[PDB]
């Protein structure tokens, strides 16, 4: 009824504040997790460049 | 070797902490060889035509079965034209000089067909002025921009 709603709705606010911590639990793993992922991109790329730029110069002094 | 070689790939002069300016003026290579065998000299000229410097350095080879008297000409042919290139045309020379034990030996050999009195362990006399006319060839003048920069090598017999 209304009474054991209001027991379950307190409940429920320690529940939705159990899911609000999950949830931004969730948030502070994956919000890094894909800036690790495009920092190997940035970095990876950036390895690719340093190889091209030698190619080039060793390539003109052939 | 790789020691040598990695030196003479990225030794580089600072400016930015002298108050030169750039101006960047990079090595030329005078790199003399007594007795390398065939597996080093592939080390160091897969090393220089990688890095870019075969077209800096002029190469004085004398392998190992080339016949082991003309070490007695290599060091004195490259420190002549390495004399030449920084003296008189502002280069900041580097030469590298490979295992001058083999050139040691190279003229132990022609010390010992002339009967003349040795040092230690057989060595001629005088030895001590040839490994001085060798290595006193180096340095900078006065008044010019040239410099030459020698790292021999030695392979300590009993280390
Ligand atoms: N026939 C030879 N072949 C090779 N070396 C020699 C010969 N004769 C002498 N020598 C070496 O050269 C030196 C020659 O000295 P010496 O004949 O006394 O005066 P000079 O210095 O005018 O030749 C000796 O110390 C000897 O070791």
């Amino acid at each position: 009824s209304k009474l054991e709603a209001i027991l379950s709705q307190e409940v429920e606010a320690e529940i939705q504040a159990l899911l609000q911590e999950a949830e931004a639990k969730a948030e502070a793993v994956k919000r890094e997790a894909e800036e690790k992922a495009k920092a190997l991109l940035q970095a990876r790329e950036r390895a690719l460049e340093a190889q091209y730029r030698a190619a080039l110069r060793r390539a003109e002094s052939a | 070797n790789e020691i040598a070689a990695q030196i003479a790939r990225q030794a580089t002069v600072r400016p930015d902490l002298s108050g030169e300016g750039e101006k960047e003026e990079p090595f030329a290579v005078v790199f003399a060889a007594m007795g390398i065998t065939q597996r080093e000299l592939s080390y160091f000229i897969q090393e220089f035509e990688r890095t870019g410097a075969l077209s800096r350095s002029v190469l004085f080879l004398n392998k190992a079965d080339d016949p082991t008297i003309e070490r007695i000409l290599t060091p004195r042919m490259a420190l002549t034209v390495a004399e030449y290139l920084a003296f008189e045309h502002d280069y900041h020379v580097l030469v590298i000089l490979t295992d001058m034990t083999n050139y040691c030996e190279a003229l132990r050999e022609i010390g010992a067909a002339r009967e003349e009195i040795p040092g230690r362990r057989g060595y001629p006399g005088y030895m001590y002025t040839d490994l001085a006319t060798i290595y006193e060839r180096a340095g900078v003048v006065e008044g010019k921009k040239g410099s030459v920069t020698q790292i021999p090598i030695l392979s300590m017999p009993d280390d």
